[PDB]
């Protein structure tokens, strides 16, 4: 019917400048 | 865009590097002073006119390795800023490496790379070259991957490792340094492609006729495989891998991110010219254990995902042939719980090859980037290594004396325990 | 008059797009540059339900190509017909969606969509009476198969009375390029069930079969594989594009071939397919053809038809051809082959006739069944899922971009009743 | 209109299969490219009987060629007129079946078999009215002999209500090329007695002996010998190719030939023959046709007529002829011999004429006997197969391909059986 | 497709396989260093542009034999990786060829075998040259030959032997070795062309007035015997006969498959312009016992299957005529239970004659392969040779030291002995 | 009548990689 799932037990920000300059200009507003 | 940053860390990362950067600057076009009389700026910054300069950074305790870089052949390659050296090694001390003498030049490297950074647009990740026995490069590199994590985050972090041979160990301890950059590679990285010289060497003089291999064969044969990982982001072909998509396909759980990198067809000249090497060949050969670049046997381990990174000469039709030969093959086990563990790239540059090389140069190529069990034996081998010396605390007055605890060894190996049981569970069938 | 909206998301969507739109400017005779330097009246006739006219006897294809990598956009840009597209109509992200579904349902391509969905707008506005959309894509990978879906669904909620067609590659275990593929499949399959009214299944490895089999091709490219799936688009259409004895559009299609809401799952095929070599030696004829169209070996999808049953056939034939042919052809095959149709729906086959035959051919057929086999399909598909997910390889990654294992579940179980509900009708 | 679909199986029954279609063109005015380049409309009438139609004034044999090994193939298409056949009708194997009946009838023809199957139905859709078939092989072989036995079982089964015929040429002890041939002949022989509703018995020592003795041809090669069998071929058929004054096709011939089901093995000859030299010392004239028809030295088989009875023979005439001294020349034969024909068949001789000649000659005339002393060729072949199964010699071959050794006991039972009932019509 | 894959075991097998390939060169206008300025795939790959290499592995324990080719004239037709040499001989010691030493190379040969067959998409078997008496060419083979019967399975093999002599032996202990091998021989052997270097002798003094033959001249005799028999392969004509349509004819029990092969006709350029060399004559001449290539008498024995044949100007009535000639002769005898004993093949292609050959060129030439009960009389003669060394026990602690067993010996010979029970059986008439 | 048998008393997988791949694209599929 459905599937059952029994899983096998293991063992358990910056952004560029460059970037964030582009983004100034190709980031569309809202608008 | 979409721009890689390398990171060479101690001898062993620095000679890597070199061998890379020759590569690159032969695939591109870049002659060996920045001038290329695109595609190249995911490795190259450009800058001005007629000057192209690597992303990378280069990095030792000590200034030997490096002052040979300055020195030589491609001096005019790298500005002087992007080449790290400090005074006094780690002298094999892991300790002295994340802790005494590593904590004076951190800072230094990690502000030269976030300005590298910042130079980048479409930062893809870092590739980081070192050794696992090194005080540099187990010490230093762990220190350096922990803070790229707090800093950075969610960027992909691939490190390729020159881990110790079984027999061939050049180094008393070795083990130690290998046991200790572990623990920290497991939280801190996200994909580790592990390296034995052993293997490397029987390949040069088996599949190479060479009877006296020496470092400089062993790195040419290991930026290859750098070259075809980063030819998906540096060129374009039929069906293409990024990083992120690679990481998807090859890595099924967190923890199990080691895949066994071979590369296919490694051949004479001479050799070459007899052979009839087909896309199905270099398939079957990359499934063999003879050619494979850590010493192991797969034979009695299942595989759980591999890729399949083709390049030259290559159309999809063969490639799933080749696929579907290899699932016929007995021999080859793959694990129940992946019903296909094929992810295939195709891309249309063939290999080039590095004037005066032991490689010949052909129409088609191959990279397998395979996860499977079978690594975990090299694991093995090592603990048992490691448990041997540290039954007498051989060796450990030196790590204490820098600043290390016993506790930390006692942690280190638990953790390896943990990896190596947790590897054995995904394995078993239900 | 009866404009279709072209989308085209992720990587082979993009191309067998391209493709497709080549296909169309040569039949509807538009040059690279978007000049009409055709022969006849009939080719501009109905060149706006496909294309935009701009000032100075230029023609502009209704199409929006969409993906969350730029070099497909290049690649299209660069090819032969890439200076025909609106450069507006280039929504593109930078990123990719790493084969994975989420990425392109729930992260980057959500964060993408808006402006596809603006531009779709737009493009509607401009069309005087919109009788719906095409959307070519795979279900294997995370563009197409995701970012896809997510179009789908924004697109059917401000247009819920317009028809809503995709062209959709299927991943198959023989042919099989990806490992997460059976998890894209069933999540963006659950999806097209509620919001397409009818899908083309197109399935790579009858692609090959076709090329290897029929066409004696020793080395098919994508590109070869394209041109078939780009034929059928071709085909399904030629009613609206041109004149014709009787005529059906995507409407009335849909209507004859789908007597269930969610039966709408098509195996499309295409006559005739002949070698070089072996071209001499053939009638150009109409038995010719449906002898061609009905066999299980010219579906477009891995299938048997032999292992289900027909629901319904509708057939599109172009060139000049005789309607009692035809018709005698047709009442035949469901005859002959009475044991392969449901008995509680009788003249299973739906005609249509358009007298413009394609470029090169004096007589050609499309083929679109609906046969219960198409389970198969499904069924393997799921069975991989199953595979996967019972020990839960790889959602560590999905869940990473806010998926929960509660949406495969469900996913599996809309597959799963789907499948049901086919095998009911089949009998 | 009564089309007849051929069939070629193994070396022998291609490279006969080759002369009869490239005679045939020749007759029907059909080039080596298949275009039609004959004088007289009668050559185009009946054109349908042996060729299906293509597209742009071209002719395709009705016929399927197969073997378990494609040098048989390449050498067909090679040969001129090779490139007149379908290339989707070249049905091949890779492997062979070294002479082994058990590989061309269980293992390897098995596996082959269905291919050919598929195609001689599409043949038998393409034929508005198919009257039947038309094998040409060997019995010795393995392929010819088993596969194409099996393929003779598989199509009767088809088409239960379809004339079967086949041109077997027989293994004879004076030209034995092989070790085996006894065991493949047995086989065989019991599965046609079942299957095939006329067999034409062709033995390569009677052809030599024609050649050699009647023909005065000092070399003559396997072409050569082919051509007397081509001939024969044709002269059954010329009923349902042209027209005539009195004309019999295939199952009118049947059914004045076979007076009880198992009784139809056939020892065909062919009139005239001559050599070049003495052509110039003989007279084109009926009585002389007749003389040399009913001659031992002509016929195809190696048996003596003098040994048996005739149970039945049918003569065909081709050519202007009167019916009057046909039927004159055929009363005195049996009148003259009364003692070599069965008193309880009154008239043991049935005639057809057709109007049109072959090309050279102004008349012509073929034999179809059916003699009592047929048994000779079986007896030597079952005492050969007693010689070789006493010791049960390569039988160890045999029985790795699945076979076992009640089989050979049916079989040599069966043949028996059939020569004891050929006996007791004899009297 | 239909490939061929030849085997050349030990010196012997070298030798012969030289001149095999020295003639297959010359029949497919091969140059010595593969290029060629179709059918030559049924012996030779193709790679890349005007190179062929052939389907041929070359095998010894010692290195000599094989150094000669590396050197040689035929270098640069094989690749260096099919010419497999060790460092120490077998030393005309079965145990040492089968055991001791051999265990050491076998695997390798195995893995080159099959990467061999590979390549070849319609593998019709396998040729193994090699002797009898060698400890190499014993010993080697025999443990080869059960390992590619386990792998393989129902692949044909085709075993061509230099026999021991009757009178001129040039070992002492080969009688031992052949009797070994023989056992092996038997149960993974499709079919098995024994030859003897005495009666090849005979032959070249007799019939190509050579005063002095020396191996060289044998050698190239017999691999005009191999060529006979793949011509059928190699080329198309009127009548054709595969290997498997051969084993089918000549091998009427799965034990007996001994065939004896002579070549007709073999005579000098001056000698041959007065003979009128007719297809009646050279099949009379095949069944003569002084053309035969084992020292033996066809007389005092009974024929049980021949096939004939042909190549070059033949016609399938004359062969018939011959054929009907020889049914008449009393002295040549065929066993009751075989009522038609001849399988006839006939080639188009003429025999080719290697330059500086002792051969002269003819129209027609014939090999016949014969199963005649008369060859159990080499077998009669060898046992009695190798029974009276074993009354003594003569050498026997050689073999014993390098792991034999003396059980093994008596098992051998009492297989021998079952094998010529059953040889005599199937000749006598009921 | 029948034959009958009177036998004198004697002594009493693999697949090609190219071949393999052939079959890959020139098998018909079942259909
Ligand atoms: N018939 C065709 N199949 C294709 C083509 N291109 C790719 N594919 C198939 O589709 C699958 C790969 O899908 P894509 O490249 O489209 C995935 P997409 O780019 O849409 O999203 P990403 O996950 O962001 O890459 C796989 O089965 C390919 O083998 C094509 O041009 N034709
Ligand atoms: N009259 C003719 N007899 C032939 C011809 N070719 C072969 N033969 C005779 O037929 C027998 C050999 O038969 P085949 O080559 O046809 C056996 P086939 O290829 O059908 O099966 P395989 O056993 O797989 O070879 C033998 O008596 C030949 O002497 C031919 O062209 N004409
Ligand atoms: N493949 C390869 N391995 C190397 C090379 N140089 C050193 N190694 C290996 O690296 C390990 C030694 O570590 P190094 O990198 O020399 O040491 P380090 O990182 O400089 O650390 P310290 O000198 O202790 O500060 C050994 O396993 C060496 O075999 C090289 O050029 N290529
Ligand atoms: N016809 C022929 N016989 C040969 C040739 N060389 C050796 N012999 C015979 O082969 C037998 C000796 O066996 P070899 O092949 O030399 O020995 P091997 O196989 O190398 O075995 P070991 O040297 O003992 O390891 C003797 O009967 C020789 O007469 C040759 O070139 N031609
Ligand atoms: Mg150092
Ligand atoms: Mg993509
Ligand atoms: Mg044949
Ligand atoms: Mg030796």
């Amino acid at each position: 019917g459905c599937t059952i799932v029994k899983p096998f037990n293991l063992s358990q920000t910056y952004v560029p400048l460059a970037q964030q300059v582009e983004d100034f200009h190709k980031r569309t507003p809202n608008r | 865009m979409r721009e890689c940053i390398s990171i060479h860390v101690g001898q062993a990362g620095v000679q890597i590097g070199n061998a890379c950067w020759e590569l690159y600057c032969l695939e591109h076009g870049i002659q060996p002073d920045g001038q290329m009389p695109d595609s190249f700026n995911t490795f190259f910054s450009e800058t001005g006119a007629g000057k192209h300069v690597p992303r990378a950074v280069f990095v030792d305790l000590e200034p030997t390795v490096i002052d040979e870089v300055r020195t030589g052949t491609y001096r005019q390659l790298f500005h002087p800023e992007q080449l790290i050296t400090g005074k006094e090694d780690a002298a094999n001390n892991y300790a002295r490496g994340h802790y005494t003498i590593g904590k004076e030049i951190i800072d230094l490297v990690l502000d030269r790379i976030r300005k590298l950074a910042d130079q980048c647009t479409g930062l893809q990740g870092f590739l980081v070259f070192h050794s696992f026995g090194g005080g540099t490069g187990s010490g230093f590199t762990s220190l350096l991957m922990e803070r790229l994590s707090v800093d950075y985050g969610k960027k992909s972090k691939l490190e390729f490792s020159i881990y110790p041979a079984p027999q061939v160990s050049t180094a008393v301890v070795e083990p130690y340094n290998s046991i200790l950059t572990t623990h920290t590679t497991l939280e801190h990285s996200d994909c580790a492609f592990m390296v034995d010289n052993e293997a490397i060497y029987d390949i040069c003089r088996r599949n190479l006729d060479i009877e006296r291999p020496t470092y400089t064969n062993l790195n040419r044969l290991i930026s290859q495989i750098v070259s075809s990982i980063t030819a998906s982001l540096r060129f374009d072909g039929a069906l293409n891998v990024d990083l992120t998509e690679f990481q998807t396909n090859l890595v099924p759980y967190p923890r199990i991110h080691f895949p066994l990198a071979t590369y296919a067809p490694v051949i004479s000249a001479e050799k070459a010219y007899h052979e009839q090497l087909s896309v199905a060949e270099i398939t079957n050969a990359c499934f063999e254990p003879a050619n494979q670049m850590v010493k192991c046997d797969p034979r009695h381990g299942k595989y759980m995902a591999c890729c399949l990174l083709y390049r030259g000469d290559v159309v999809p039709k063969d490639v799933n042939a080749a696929i579907a030969t290899i699932k016929t093959k007995r021999s080859i086990q793959f694990v129940d719980w992946c019903p296909t563990g094929f992810k295939v790239g195709i891309n249309y540059q063939p290999p080039t090859v590095v004037p005066g090389g032991d490689l010949a140069k052909v129409q088609r190529a191959v990279c397998m980037l395979s996860n499977t069990t079978a690594i975990a034996e090299a694991w093995a081998r090592l603990d048992h290594k490691f448990d041997l010396m540290y039954a007498k605390r051989a060796f450990v007055h030196w790590y204490v004396g820098e600043g290390m605890e016993e506790g930390e060894f006692s942690e280190a190996r638990e953790d390896m325990a943990a990896l190596e049981k947790d590897y054995e569970e995904v394995g078993v069938d239900s | 008059m009866r404009e279709i909206v072209h989308i085209q998301a992720g990587q082979c969507g993009n191309q067998i797009g391209a493709k497709f739109w080549e296909v169309i400017s040569d039949e509807h005779g538009i040059d690279p540059t978007g000049s009409y330097h055709g022969d006849s009246d009939l080719q501009l006739e109905r060149i706006n339900v496909y294309y935009n006219e701009a000032a100075g006897n230029k023609y502009v294809p209704r199409a929006i190509l969409v993906d969350l990598e730029p070099g497909t956009m290049d690649s299209v840009r660069s090819g032969p017909f890439g200076q025909i597209f609106r450069p507006d109509n280039f929504v593109f992200g930078q990123s990719g969606a790493g084969n994975n579904w989420a990425k392109g349902h729930y992260t980057e391509g959500a964060e993408l969509v808006d402006s596809v969905l603006d531009v779709v707008r737009k493009e509607s506005e401009s069309c005087d009476c919109l009788q719906g959309f095409q959307l070519t894509h795979s279900l294997g990978g995370g563009t197409g198969s995701g970012m896809g879906t997510l179009l789908i669904s924004k697109i059917r909620e401000e247009y819920p009375d317009r028809i809503m067609n995709t062209f959709s590659v299927v991943p198959s275990p023989k042919v099989s390029d990806t490992v997460v593929e059976p998890y894209n499949a069933t999540l963006s399959v659950h999806q097209l069930v509620e919001n397409t009214d009818e899908t083309y299944c197109i399935d790579n490895e009858a692609l090959y079969d076709i090329c290897f089999r029929t066409l004696k091709l020793t080395t098919p490219t994508y590109g070869d594989l394209n041109h078939l799936v780009s034929a059928t688009m071709s085909g399904v259409t030629t009613c609206l594009r041109f004149p014709g004895q009787l005529n059906a559009d995507l409407r009335k299609l849909a209507v004859n071939m789908v007597p269930f809401p969610r039966l709408h799952f098509f195996m499309p095929g295409f006559a005739p397919l002949t070698s070089r070599g072996s071209q001499q030696y053939r009638a150009l004829t109409v038995p010719e053809l449906t002898q061609q169209m009905f066999d299980a070996k010219n579906m477009m999808a891995a299938c048997d038809p032999r292992h289900g049953r027909y629901l319904t056939v509708a057939a599109v034939f172009r060139g000049r051809m005789s309607m009692k042919e035809v018709d005698e052809q047709m009442l035949n095959v469901q005859n002959k082959n009475s044991s392969y149709f449901v008995e509680w729906i009788p003249n299973n086959v739906k005609t249509a006739v358009c007298d413009i035959p394609p470029r090169g051919l004096k007589m050609s057929a499309t083929f679109i069944g609906n046969s219960t086999a198409i389970q198969e399909l499904f069924k393997r598909i799921s069975e991989q899922f199953t595979a996967m997910f019972r020990r839960k390889a790889f959602l560590h990654w999905y869940t990473g971009e806010g998926m929960d294992e509660m949406e495969f579940t469900e996913a599996e179980s809309n597959m799963n009743d789907l499948v049901s509900e086919y095998q009911q009708y089949q009998d």
